[PDB]
């Protein structure tokens, strides 16, 4: 509905900050995993015994 | 006359074709606005005027159809470029616009007439009343009038070494025409391109004449030969207008000294 | 369309809200897995249970 | 009253806003006084017709409205997007006034979104149309008792017409698939037919001559602003100011802006008219609304003493003190001029 | 059909940064330096 | 993640200086563009 | 290194300026400016504007 | 296309004629034109009503297509 | 609407005529001239990053 | 009014530019459907009380 999105368009900038509010909580989540795991600068493998 | 057709030419927009899109002063503010515009790095008609075989007749005035704007500009030294005329089918019957510039006055005249086949104007005054009115035979049903100061302001070329950029954008929406303008000097033009700056055009006067209009006509203002007609050396770019949104950034005077396009490329999109 | 686009915009809203919420509250779990991992597998701890 | 309790504990509270009252009320207008030419239009000996719909350019000078409120006993004044009275009140810069005549029957075509014969194919109107229209009953002034054939009307065309577009073609329609250049039997009509009007018609017949006004608000020039007395400006002061119908309070003072001729309104990053150009002798104007700020009271306790100290958030006490008569909010509540020294805090 | 009914509706999932194959050799690593290591290797050189 | 336009994808291992996902990232290295691995 | 602190400022400014750019929104409105509107509606209708 | 069809060509015909004579502004032409139309609502509303249609008492039809 | 018709597998019986999804909204509809199921898609949009 | 007659009109294609160009007197006050658009998209019941 192109109108509807005309129309729409009228309710100024919300979508931006909602855009911007998932963005921030997806990048925090990538950095969750990133903090609790990647403690280590290398990767040690174990022997072969 | 006979005159033998010309390829056309195709030239770069550039970051040309900006206007201001309302009245309101903003200052060191960067707006979006969502209006007819001219696309960066666009192709652009090249036309060029000049005296074909030595002094024979280029009829380089074709009937440009009008769509929904146009960005007619010019590298213009002296003035032998004149008339932007319109029409929806060019004849008697279909009323029609019309912008002269003699001498200092733009005289526009909205009435219905019949067109001449090479209509032209004289650069040089009629001795001894004028020649001039070549272009149309007489106005039959007039509508609208208006007299003022020439559209133009710029100095004539004195000795030399510099050109007039005379930048006009045309847009007719809701049966209202409006006009914007803007000029500067060029330094080199060794490639006759349009220069890669940043210039913005204001309003200077809106016609509320609601016709349709759908083809757009310029002319030439030649007197006499100096066999023939002949004239100058000249050329003029025209850019058609699509409906665009772009993003204008104020000074802290409130010109607009850059603006980016929201499609051309995903760079300007994240932009 | 207008009643339509408030009713729909504020239920976005709100699973945006909820959302934060709980990206708040996994974010503070995350930091204690990032501790806990921290202390007790990179190194030994004294702190009781 | 905020703690909805006769005893309050010690600390800090707020409790609300203080504002700076306007002092007087200014009004600028354009000086200019001619009455616009408007009887005239609704006075005019005959109308054009209404597929040939005369346009009429009105500009600097002053509109009253009114005259048409109390004359002319009997019309109808259905407007769009504007009150009367208001209209009358507020400042306008495109005015155009169109004439036309048309029947009883169709006068509910000149409307946005409306379809019919005259609508789609005489006169049409914009979907966002601002402004009023006016009709009357003309079965007296343009009536002959043999016939009225004056009036011409359009009833085929290929395609409907563009909102505020005019045509005027005489051209013989393409009712069929072959050509005829004139009019014959099978299929070449013509495109617009004439009226037949006479007083012996009922009132849904009757002529009635219809007469709209195009409007368009952004009033950054206002040149044909209504009938408003101006008083002298004010300046460094908070006025309540009324420029071309801006009506706000704020403090003018005189702007660095340098407002180009063709622009007229200065605006913010939020929509806000900060600076303005006067109607009257050209200057510009900024507008920045008078000192605000919270109120917050720092007793200490209900129980340990009833003196109060107020702390007024964000606000230099130079411009703002307590001993102006100007009555800043709250008249009766005002605290002594000298009770305590005056602290200004960061 | 559940994620595509979703999909539908404009509510898409972004992937993780971190695919389930990079946190397993994480962890085999931190194994691998509490096991050959101790705490040793969480201070420093393993 | 999905589809993409505009960058080369090499046989090398870098630090992740843009996460695109799903353990892509990309980077200007060199004679210069962006680079995915 | 001080990424968090001008973080932290970023989204205090950043949230302060969508709430003061939110006026613009016309939210279906005729006009975002409530004097314009207390200009030329009528009490009636410009009570629900 | 018995004969409504004719009528209704006629009609439209003689209405663009008393157009033109209003356009030439002479008042007498587009007078006996109005009673002409006139004449030929009448014959319509005759015919339509069931009664035959007289064509001797109009006006001599033009060469119509 | 605005979407891919594709033919559908989606047994409709007699009086059956439209057809919709968990996600409350049509997504099959009979074509009203001819006895024949369409199941109705919008086609792919995605999204786009740069 | 207390005995107003009820007609069922169905299976049919169905024009409204009848009541609009002629019957010149009238009032064509209507809810929950616009005019032209109530001319335009397809019902499927209509009941006519007179
Ligand atoms: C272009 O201009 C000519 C000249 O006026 C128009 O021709 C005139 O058209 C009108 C209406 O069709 C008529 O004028 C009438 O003429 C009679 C004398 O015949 C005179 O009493 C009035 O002046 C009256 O208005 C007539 O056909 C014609 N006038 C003449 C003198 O030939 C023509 O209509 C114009 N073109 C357009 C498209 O309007
Ligand atoms: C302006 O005039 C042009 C004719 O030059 C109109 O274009 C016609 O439009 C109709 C319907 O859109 C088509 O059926 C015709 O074929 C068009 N004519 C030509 C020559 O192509 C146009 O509709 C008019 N109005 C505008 C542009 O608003
Ligand atoms: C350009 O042409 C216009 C129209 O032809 C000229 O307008 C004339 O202005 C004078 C003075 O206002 C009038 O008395 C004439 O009636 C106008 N029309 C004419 C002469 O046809 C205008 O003067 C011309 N420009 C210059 C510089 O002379
Ligand atoms: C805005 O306007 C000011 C005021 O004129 C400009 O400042 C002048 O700049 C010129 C050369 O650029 C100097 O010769 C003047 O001395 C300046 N005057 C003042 C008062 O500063 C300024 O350049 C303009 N443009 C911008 C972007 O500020
Ligand atoms: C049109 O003309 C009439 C009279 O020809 C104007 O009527 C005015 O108001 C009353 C009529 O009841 C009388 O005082 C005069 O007839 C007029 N007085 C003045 C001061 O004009 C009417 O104002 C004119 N304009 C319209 C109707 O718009
Ligand atoms: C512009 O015209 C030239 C001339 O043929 C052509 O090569 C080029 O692709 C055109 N560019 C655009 C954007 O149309
Ligand atoms: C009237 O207004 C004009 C506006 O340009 C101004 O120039 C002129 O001085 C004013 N005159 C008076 C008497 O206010
Ligand atoms: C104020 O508080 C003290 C502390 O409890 C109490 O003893 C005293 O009675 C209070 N004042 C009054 C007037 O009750
Ligand atoms: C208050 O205003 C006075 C006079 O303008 C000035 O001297 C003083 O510095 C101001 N104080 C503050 C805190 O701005
Ligand atoms: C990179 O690896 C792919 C395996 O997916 C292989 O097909 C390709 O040839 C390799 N390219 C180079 C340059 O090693």
């Amino acid at each position: 509905s192109t109108e509807c999105s005309n129309l729409l368009l009228q309710y100024g900038s919300f979508c931006t900050q909602l855009k911007r509010a998932l963005t921030g909580i997806a990048v925090e989540q990538d950095k969750n995993t990133q903090e609790v795991f990647a403690q280590v600068k290398q990767i040690y493998k174990t022997p072969p015994i | 006359t006979t005159r033998t057709q010309l390829p056309p030419a195709y030239t770069n927009s550039f970051t040309r074709g900006v206007y201001y899109p309302d009245k309101v002063f903003r200052s060191s503010v960067l707006h979006s606005t969502q209006d007819l515009f001219l696309p960066f790095f666009s192709n652009v008609t090249w036309f060029h005027v000049i005296s074909g075989t030595n002094g024979t007749k280029r009829f380089d005035n074709p009937v440009l159809p009008f769509n929904d704007g146009v960005y007619f500009a010019s590298i213009e030294k002296s003035n032998i470029i004149r008339g932007w005329i319109f029409g929806t089918t060019l004849d008697s019957k279909t009323q029609s616009l019309l912008i002269v510039n003699n001498a200092t006055n733009v005289v526009i005249k909205v009435c219905e007439f019949q067109f001449c086949n090479d209509p032209f104007l004289d650069h040089k005054n009629n001795k001894s009343m004028e020649s001039e009115f070549r272009v149309y035979s007489s106005a039959n049903n007039c509508t609208f009038e208006y007299v003022s100061q020439p559209f133009l302001m710029d100095l004539e070329g004195k000795q030399g070494n510099f050109k007039n950029l005379r930048e006009f954008v045309f847009k007719n929406i809701d049966g209202y025409f409006k006009i914007y303008s803007k000029h500067t000097p060029i330094i080199v033009r060794e490639p006759e391109d349009l220069p890669q700056g940043f210039s913005a055009l204001e309003p200077l006067v809106d016609l509320p004449i609601g016709i349709n209009i759908t083809r757009f006509q310029t002319l030439l203002a030649l007197h006499r030969s100096y066999s023939g007609w002949t004239a100058g050396a000249a050329a003029y770019y025209v850019g058609y207008l699509q409906p665009r949104t772009f993003l204008l950034k104020y000074n802290e005077n409130g010109t607009i000294t850059d603006a980016v396009d929201c499609a051309l490329d995903p760079l300007s999109e994240t932009k | 369309i207008d009643r339509l686009i408030t009713g729909r915009l504020q239920s976005l809203q709100t699973y945006v809200t909820q959302q934060l919420i709980r990206a708040a509250e996994i974010r503070a779990s995350a930091n204690l897995a990032a501790t806990k991992m921290s202390e007790c597998v990179l190194g030994q701890s004294k702190r009781v249970d | 009253c905020t703690l909805k309790s006769f005893t309050v504990e010690k600390g800090i509270y707020q409790t609300s806003n203080f504002r700076v009252q306007p002092t007087e009320s200014i009004v600028r207008f354009p000086n200019i006084t001619n009455l616009c030419p408007f009887d005239e239009v609704f006075n005019a000996t005959r109308f054009a017709s209404v597929y040939a719909w005369n346009r009429k350019r009105i500009s600097n000078c002053v509109a009253d409205y009114s005259v048409l409120y109390n004359l002319a006993p009997f019309f109808t004044f259905k407007c769009y997007g504007v009150s009367p009275t208001k209209l009358n009140d507020l400042c306008f810069t495109n005015v155009y006034a169109d004439s036309f005549v048309i029947r009883g029957d169709e006068v509910r075509q000149i409307a946005p979104g409306q379809t019919g014969n005259i609508a789609d194919y005489n006169y049409k109107l914009p979907d966002d149309f601002t402004g009023c229209v006016i009709a009357w009953n003309s079965n007296k002034l343009d009536s002959k008792v043999s016939g009225n054939y004056n009036y011409l009307y359009r009833l085929f065309r290929k395609s409907n017409l563009k909102p505020f577009e005019r045509d005027i073609s005489t051209e013989i329609y393409q009712a069929g698939n072959k050509p005829c250049n004139g009019v014959a039997g099978f299929n070449c009509y013509f495109p617009l037919r004439s009226y037949s009007f006479r007083p012996t018609y009922g009132v849904g017949h009757q002529p009635y001559r219809v007469v709209v006004l195009s409007f368009e608000l952004l009033h950054a020039p206002a040149t044909v602003c209504g009938p408003k007395k101006s008083t002298n400006l004010v300046k460094n002061k908070c006025v309540n100011f009324n420029f071309n119908g801006l009506k706000g309070t704020g403090v003018l003072t005189e702007s660095n802006k340098k407002f180009l001729p063709f622009q007229q309104f200065g605006r913010d990053i939020a929509d806000t008219t900060d600076a303005v150009r006067d109607p009257q002798t050209l200057e510009i104007l900024d507008i920045t609304p008078c000192s605000f700020g919270g109120v917050s009271v720092i007793t200490p306790g209900t129980n340990t003493s009833n003196q109060v100290a107020v702390l007024y958030q964000g606000v230099n006490c130079t411009e703002v003190p307590v001993a102006i008569h100007a009555d800043q909010l709250t008249p009766t509540w005002r605290v002594y001029s000298t009770g305590s020294n005056v602290f200004q805090t960061r | 059909d559940l994620i595509c009914a979703q999909k539908f509706k404009g509510l898409t999932v972004l992937p993780p940064l971190l695919t389930d194959e990079m946190i397993a050799q994480y962890t085999s690593a931190l194994l691998a330096g509490t096991i050959t290591s101790g705490w040793t290797f969480g201070a420093g050189a393993a | 993640a999905g589809c993409l336009i505009g960058a080369e994808y090499v046989n090398n291992s870098y630090e992740c200086d843009i996460p695109i996902g799903a353990g892509i990232c990309a980077s200007y290295q060199t004679s210069q563009s962006i680079i995915a691995y | 290194a001080l990424g968090k602190l001008q973080d932290v400022v970023n989204h205090n400014a950043q949230a302060l300026n969508t709430l003061v750019k939110q006026l613009s929104s016309k939210f279906g409105a005729i006009s975002s400016v409530l004097n314009d509107i207390f200009s030329r509606l009528d009490p009636p209708e410009a009570e629900v504007q | 296309t018995n004969m409504l069809e004719a009528l209704q060509q006629r009609l439209q015909f003689y209405h663009g004629q008393v157009a033109r004579a209003a356009l030439e502004n002479n008042s007498g032409k587009a007078r006996r034109f109005g009673r002409i139309v006139k004449q030929y609502e009448d014959a319509i509303k005759l015919y339509k009503a069931g009664k035959p249609v007289p064509y001797d008492e109009l006006p001599v039809p033009p060469g119509f297509g």
